């Protein structure tokens, strides 16, 4: 019995029914959208991201989680996005079940007085995916913390990180830049308001705005982007809410955030180590804050910069990534032996691209061979989708086993962690196979293969195009004569939505292109082409559909091939 | 006190004004002087705790300059405590306004009959380093989950055999605890009664139906060890099961594992809900052998570093609190969770972000020379025609002789040495640095541009033209140096090479041993030290671009000073796509 441990004291062992969450794995049910109901653009984006995910289930019976279709994001009475009579309109629902196995997203809970935790309607035993949640009101391993984004935040994809030109020393023109506001006469803004003791008209320009005439005159001198890009550290202080838009803006421009919001759970703090990517400081030591950032070593600054960019591009660039990260966090709460290590989330590529249902052991993924002191596997399984090719593949020292989307399934007959894909008429000699496998051992994350093609921007039609012509560079290596880790097979089977795989099967093409898109999204690196070698409208439509679903172009052009020495 | 404010956090209850910005970034842990408190006698474990805290650098005898506080009241096990008049002693402590910074070490919380999970003594605000922590009664980010120290850690020392096959797969070694637990254990052992070993009694020994087993040696023999909880969530079987290299299988629901804030218990233990007894064996069948041995190693090192003596517990707890209070100067995850065996072999590349720089910034071309006026002029004339040459400076290493479309900056080098070519000059406005020599009049600007292009793909690697190899002579028991045409490459000489500007900072600010001064005292072997340093720091190989004092002695010196062979052997060179 766990009657006493409910409400604020809710945990996964008292307010979450594990019987519903069967082996199928974290199915999420969205309620139907009742007509004549206020719904914000941001909540439309969140709901659409949930629908486009693999966790969506149209059947409430076959679900193990529930997300309301009502606009619970903005719970501010003064806000135009507020929905009235929400408690009555959720208590009317019979599937509410006192909020059992219910997730409630929220961004702006509270009103002008104190902007408290009060969400208005009774949640019962429901998990909160609240932003700007305080540690006092937080429920560890039960509630999730999420980033506070804007209505114009991209629904899918996201802008790439602004950090280019990784210069040494990493410090840029200015050190501490802050530009913002000083909420007068109320709760909140008791740090921003006192960001003038540290101001010196130098690399510590804490220019605020509303004495106020001097502040306003000095505020209208620089540009906010000009000071965000010409900076080392950017404060992310507390205002009315514990979170602000400046967090993601400083996380995108790589400007190493210096947290000055006491008692705020940083977005996804359950799985993300924020000492690697940011400086967390008490607002009661603001006078000491500059000296501390002075004392940070250059190598630490470089690591913080790169980790900031990694975290931005991994979990924050789009709303869809935020929603998927919340879902993955809540999913790992279910099976404690099928969760993710603290290392999976905190380094490249990220927790969104690494699935613990495949394996919880870092050595089963190609992303951690250097952090574990291990080596890439010396054996590869050959998969063919012919007799001379099979003989050539067999005449090698690394071929342990020989075996439209049926070639990317998670076959249990495969033992090794590396897979070589072959087609009917791929003339791949034994020396070529050995060299490709050695190069893959040098570059295990990427795809290593002989056939390559590129993509071009059709400016006459404003679209993407597929070029197989021999050009000065390449951006895509066909997964038909290439060696790659077998984890991507599972990822192909368990990360891409049913729609893309369905169309790839229906048109009986675009499997290698989709695989290249996925691996470039994971690694953020161009594929590796080996040796010279190099022996329609459907493909263009596939490229455009993949670009639409990813929200960006993950493909990257490469001008260098890889050849055997001599 | 007020029973302990469960809403206390590091920002609402912890006091940080008295703990400022000491340059060493180390906290101060003052210990209260021993008092009679007419209190139970101080146990040996608490004496070890006090001595360990005093002997470490955390200790501070200045009461007014103390970051943390620690009383002298042994509250490790309150089952032998009155749970009364000890709160009086705690409030009696000087500087105890509400116990804002005081740290309490407890091993076994609760008592008859409810058996609470956190130090039933009234605490109000108090840093609670305690075992047997429950999810509800655990102030996350504020309290520290510490183990229960078992004397078997010190009384019994057993062989540290490496992970591998063991006799029995699943094992339960706890005599009694809430019969139903024994009932489900025996239900497990009825069907597959070969691997599962259920045992009991008949402090240092255990027993079976008839067989007697020595404790904790029986643990060493079984790879998996079924830890239950019984009366309290925290049991001192956890140390015992760690020392033997047994992967813990916790079956205490809502139990905060010890040191779970900084340690990665997911790769060292298995948590099973108390409602899955019938198929926990199948759960263990899911985990493969490789993860089993990784978890065994992680458990063994967790014991050796944190579960071996009260000194280790105190050091880990104080280091966790230091990490929380100083996040900027906090110890990394690798230092927390890596045993030294893997900590040596593991590589953390400083440039880990997989960026690709644009084709607009260009490279830098640091030219160094002493007297090659004609060859230097030819080199500068040829290099001055590559479009990406963002700038090209000169380093005049000679002292007698004096200096006779891009900034042709000259800087008269004060002294003569090779290392001048690797200083982090502020004049380098780019990240790519081209180290070129006078004897390289054989390179055209086309290949320099292509080398810059290849470096753009690997901004953290060594991209150069002169390929060199190292080999091993077992007969001579030493490394050799190869410059002849060979099928493998491990080095690129700095006579023509594109490398990240960060490597100059590396070379002339962080070098193992005395390699820099040793190699500049000599006249050569500088184009091997850079390759050694790069291969050590990045854990990656080299890109050779297109076919182009004994050096073996300095290769062996570098290998000896490093301790291993950082250089990696590869058989791949970067060519152009439209090549011939
Ligand atoms: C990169 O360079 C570092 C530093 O040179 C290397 O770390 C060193 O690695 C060696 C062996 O790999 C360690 O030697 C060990 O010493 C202990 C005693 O301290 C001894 O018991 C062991 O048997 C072993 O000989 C050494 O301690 C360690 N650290 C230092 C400062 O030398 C690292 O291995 C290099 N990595 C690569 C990939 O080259
Ligand atoms: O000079 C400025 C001031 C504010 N902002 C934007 O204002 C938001 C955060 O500033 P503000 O203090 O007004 O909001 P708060 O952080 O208090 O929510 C972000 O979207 C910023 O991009 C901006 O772009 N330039
Ligand atoms: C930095 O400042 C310079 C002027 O000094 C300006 O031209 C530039 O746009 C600023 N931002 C950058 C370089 O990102």
């Amino acid at each position: 019995n766990s009657s006493i441990y409910k409400g604020k004291k809710c945990r996964m062992e008292s307010c979450f029914d594990f019987t519903l969450c069967k082996k199928n794995g974290f199915k999420v049910y969205v309620y139907p959208q009742q007509k004549g109901e206020k719904i914000a653009e941001s909540y439309q984006n969140i709901l659409a991201a949930i629908e486009g995910s693999r966790f969506y289930t149209s059947d409430p019976s076959q679900a193990c989680l529930f997300v309301l279709s009502l606009d619970t994001l903005d719970r501010d009475q003064l806000s135009p996005q507020y929905v009235h009579n929400l408690r009555s309109k959720v208590q009317s629902l019979h599937l509410w079940n006192n909020g059992r196995n219910h997730l409630i997203f929220n961004l702006y809970s509270g009103t002008w007085p104190d902007y408290t935790e009060d969400v208005g309607f009774d949640i019962g035993q429901a998990m909160l995916a609240k932003a700007s949640i305080s540690t006092e009101n937080f429920r560890p391993n039960f509630d999730v913390s999420i980033p506070l984004f804007s209505k114009d935040h991209p629904r899918t994809g996201g802008e790439r990180g602004f950090l280019k030109f990784n210069t040494i020393p990493p410090l840029r023109k200015y050190m501490l830049v802050f530009k913002g506001k000083r909420y007068l006469t109320g709760i909140g803004s008791d740090t921003r308001n006192a960001l003038y003791h540290v101001h010196n008209g130098e690399d510590v320009v804490l220019l605020t705005t509303c004495r106020c005439d001097r502040d306003n005159t000095e505020y209208e001198k620089y540009d906010y982007r000009e000071m965000l890009h010409n900076a080392t550290f950017c404060l992310v202080p507390r205002g009315r809410r514990l979170g602000s838009f400046r967090f993601l803006e400083a996380l995108q421009a790589a400007c190493v955030p210096v947290m000055l919001s006491n008692g705020w759970e940083l977005p996804f703090s359950e799985v993300i180590n924020w000492n690697q990517a940011a400086v967390i400081g008490d607002e009661r030591l603001l006078l000491q804050i500059p000296s501390t950032i002075r004392s940070i070593h250059q190598d630490k600054i470089l690591a913080l910069r790169q980790q900031t960019q990694f975290l931005w591009e991994a979990y924050f660039s789009s709303v869809e990534k935020i929603v998927l990260t919340t879902l993955e966090i809540i999913q790992d709460r279910i099976f404690k032996h099928i969760s993710r290590n603290s290392l999976i989330w905190n380094k490249h590529p990220g927790g969104l691209f690494v699935l613990p249902q495949y394996s919880s052991y870092l050595g089963d993924f190609p992303y951690y061979y250097a952090n574990l002191g291990l080596k890439p596997p010396s054996k590869f399984t050959a998969v063919i989708h012919v007799l001379k090719l099979l003989v050539a593949a067999a005449k090698s020292q690394y071929c342990a086993q020989i075996i439209m989307s049926s070639r990317f399934l998670p076959y249990d007959n495969i033992i090794t962690d590396a897979v070589l894909s072959l087609d009917e008429d791929t003339v791949l000699s034994t020396t070529e196979v050995d060299f490709a496998f050695t190069v893959w051992q040098s570059f295990p994350e990427r795809i290593v293969g002989y056939p390559a093609r590129s993509h071009f921007w059709d400016n006459s039609k404003e679209r993407w195009g597929y070029t197989s012509k021999w050009t000065n560079d390449y951006s895509m290596v066909l997964t038909g004569a290439a060696i790659y880790h077998k984890y991507y097979h599972y990822l192909y089977s368990h990360y891409l939505p049913a729609s893309l795989k369905n169309m790839v099967d229906q048109l009986a093409n675009c499997e290698d292109i989709l695989m290249n898109f996925l691996v470039s999204a994971v690694t953020k690196l161009p594929p590796i082409k080996v040796t010279q070698k190099k022996q329609f409208a459907q493909r263009q439509s596939c490229m455009n559909t993949f670009a639409s679903w990813f929200g960006y172009m993950p493909l990257i052009h490469s001008q260098m091939r890889l050849d055997p020495v001599l | 006190p007020e029973r302990g404010d469960l809403s206390c956090r590091m920002h609402t209850c912890f006091d940080v004004y008295r703990c400022g910005f000491n340059p060493k970034n180390k906290i101060k842990v003052y210990i209260y002087a021993l008092k009679k408190y007419v209190s139970n006698t101080i146990s040996r474990e608490y004496n070890e705790l006090l001595m360990a805290i005093s002997d470490s650098d955390y200790y501070t005898d200045d009461i007014n300059r103390a970051c943390l506080f620690v009383p002298s009241i042994d509250v490790l096990n309150q089952n032998t405590l009155r749970i009364k008049e000890t709160a009086q002693a705690m409030a009696q402590l000087s500087r105890w306004d509400r116990g804002t910074n005081h740290l309490l070490f407890n091993m076994l919380p609760g008592g008859p009959p409810d058996y609470n999970t956190a130090l039933d003594v009234p605490r109000d605000r108090a840093l609670l380093a305690g075992g047997g922590f429950s999810t509800w009664t655990y102030r996350q980010g504020y309290d520290v989950s510490i183990p229960v120290y078992s004397p078997l850690s010190a009384e019994v020392d057993l062989p540290e055999k490496g992970p591998g096959p063991r006799q029995y797969f699943l094992l339960s070694s706890q005599v009694g605890l809430h019969p139903e637990y024994r009932e489900d254990l025996e239900a497990l052992q009825v069907k597959h009664g070969e691997s599962v070993l259920v045992l009991d009694k008949c402090v240092r020994k255990r027993c079976h139906k008839h067989q007697v087993f020595d404790y904790p040696q029986v643990l060493q023999e079984a790879t998996f060890c079924v830890v239950l909880r019984g009366a309290r969530l925290g049991q001192a079987v956890l140390s015992d099961v760690l020392q033997a290299g047994c992967v813990p299988v916790v079956i205490a629901d809502s139990y905060i594992l010890p040191f779970s804030e900084v340690l990665d218990w997911k790769r060292a233990s298995v948590v099973v809900p108390e409602e899955k007894m019938s198929d926990v064996y199948s759960i263990l069948q899911s985990i493969p052998q490789r993860q089993i041995e990784e978890m065994q190693r992680q458990a063994r090192w967790f014991w050796e570093a944190y579960f071996q003596s009260i000194k280790a517990i105190a050091l880990a707890t104080l280091q966790i609190i230091n990490d929380r209070i100083y996040p900027y100067a906090a110890i990394s995850y690798e230092e927390w969770n890596d045993p030294p065996a893997v900590k040596w072999g593991s590589v953390s590349n400083p440039l880990f972000l997989p960026l690709i720089p644009p084709q607009s910034q260009g490279f830098t071309a640091i030219v160094l020379t002493y007297d090659r006026v004609e060859s230097l002029f030819r080199v500068i004339t040829e290099v001055s025609k590559v479009p990406s040459l963002s700038k090209l400076l000169v380093v005049w290493n000679n002292q007698n002789k004096n200096p006779p479309r891009v900034p042709l900056k000259v800087v008269r080098t004060a002294e003569n040495k090779l290392s001048n070519r690797f200083f982090p000059y502020d004049e380098i406005e780019t990240e790519a640095v081209l180290a070129i020599d006078d004897d390289i009049i054989m390179l055209t600007s086309d290949e320099l541009q292509f080398g810059y292009e290849v470096w753009r793909e690997f901004p953290d690697r060594l991209v150069g033209y002169p390929g060199r190899l190292h080999l091993w002579d077992h007969e001579m028991n030493k490394w050799k140096y190869e410059s002849e045409w060979t099928n493998e490459v491990s080095m690129v000489l700095t006579g023509a090479a594109f490398y990240h500007k960060y490597f100059n900072y590396l070379y002339t600010y962080k070098m193992p041993g005395d390699i820099k001064n040793w190699v500049d005292a000599h006249m050569n072997c500088e184009d091997i030290a850079m390759n050694f340093l790069v291969a050590n720091v990045t854990g990656k190989a080299v890109i050779k671009v297109t076919p182009r004092v004994e050096r073996s002695e300095c290769i062996n010196k570098f290998a000896s000073v490093f301790g291993t062979m950082p250089l990696k052997v590869v058989e791949h060179r970067a060519d152009p796509v439209l090549y011939k």
